[PDB]
């Protein structure tokens, strides 16, 4: 089972890890099964 | 196919349903035949499981 | 294999008679045995069945009452009697073989007899 | 009851070409259970098929059943003089084992 949990939440930093306490909700529960040991991160560029 | 054909020689639609029995995922399920809410006296009582 | 049929007979209308259907062996006790009107000059009726094992006849809602499915466990005969001959009752009754199984769904009659030919006179 | 209707009564004529014996039910005949009959003339009816299509032993695959839900065929491939006989059809599903009227009667 994968489960991918979530939450969101502003801030007003430049750069930092914000401190405080937040609990983080459940959003989704995947049922598939497979062998994971190995993961990328997606990002977006701008153009013009 | 023709309109006026024997039924061995007119169409049949076929919808071919395959289903795996594992049920780990469980994409797609029945209703579940849920029923009614008999509350005020003691029960045997499955809410979700 | 053979089901040989009794003769024609002579009943006079309201006179009783059984007919003799003679099974070959190991006829009676693997397969079930099947009774048809064939009226004359029309179509078959299926009367019923005989279980030769467990003695079991059961009947359609026409001929309830009015005919009487026995059979012989020893001598592998097959009979049918029939309560008084009534005007219609003249017909060529046939006897035949059936599965009466699970395993085998397939309830035809497999082989069938000569056949006795019933009527007021000869 | 499921009564059964026979619908080429004399399409024969003497036929002398294959033809296309029929049978029809009231409710859907379930899991194939019929079966064809050869009534020879003065003599006893003879099993042509049973399920829906499955031959007989003695009977030529000539004689072929071609039939599901109103199973309703019995093909001659190659018409032969001696096989002409009236023509029964007979369903297991819920009936008392009820016939029908026969396709090939003079
Ligand atoms: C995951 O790895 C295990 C190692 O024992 C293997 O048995 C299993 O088949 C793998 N599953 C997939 C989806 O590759």
């Amino acid at each position: 089972y994968f489960k991918i949990y979530s939450k969101h939440t502003p801030i007003n930093l430049v750069r930092d890890l914000p401190q405080g306490f937040s609990a983080l909700e459940p959003l989704v529960d995947l049922p598939i099964g497979i062998n994971i040991t190995r993961f990328q991160t997606l990002l977006a560029l701008h153009r013009s | 196919f023709q309109p006026t054909n024997g039924v061995g020689y007119q169409p049949y639609r076929v919808v071919v349903l395959s289903f795996e029995l594992l049920h780990a995922p469980a994409t797609v399920c029945g209703p579940k035949k849920s029923t009614n809410l008999v509350k005020n006296k003691c029960v045997n009582f499955n809410f979700n499981g | 294999v053979q089901l040989v049929q009794s003769g024609a007979e002579v009943k006079k209308p309201g006179s009783s008679v059984k007919v003799s259907c003679k099974a070959s062996g190991g006829t009676f006790n693997t397969y079930a045995i099947n009774w048809v009107r064939q009226a004359p000059g029309q179509g078959l009726e299926w009367m019923g069945r005989i279980i030769p094992m467990f003695g079991i006849a059961n009947y359609a809602q026409k001929f309830q009452g009015t005919v009487t499915f026995t059979a012989d466990k020893s001598t592998s005969t097959a009979y049918m009697e029939l309560s008084s001959l009534r005007y219609e009752d003249t017909a060529v009754y046939y006897c035949a073989r059936s599965a009466y199984y699970s395993e085998s769904s397939g309830y035809y009659l497999d082989y069938w007899g000569q056949g006795t030919l019933v009527t007021v006179s000869s | 009851e499921i009564v059964l209707t026979q619908s080429p009564g004399t399409l024969s004529l003497s036929p002398g070409e294959r033809a296309t014996l029929s049978c029809r039910a009231s409710q859907s005949v379930s899991g194939s259970y019929l079966a064809w009959y050869q009534q020879k003339p003065g003599q006893a009816p003879s099993l042509l098929i049973y399920g829906a299509s499955s031959r007989a032993t003695g009977i030529p695959d000539r004689f072929s059943g071609s039939g599901s839900g109103t199973d309703f065929t019995l093909t001659i491939s190659r018409l032969e003089p001696e096989d002409f006989a009236v023509y029964y059809c007979q369903q297991y599903v819920n009936s008392p084992r009820t016939f029908g009227q026969g396709t090939k009667l003079e």
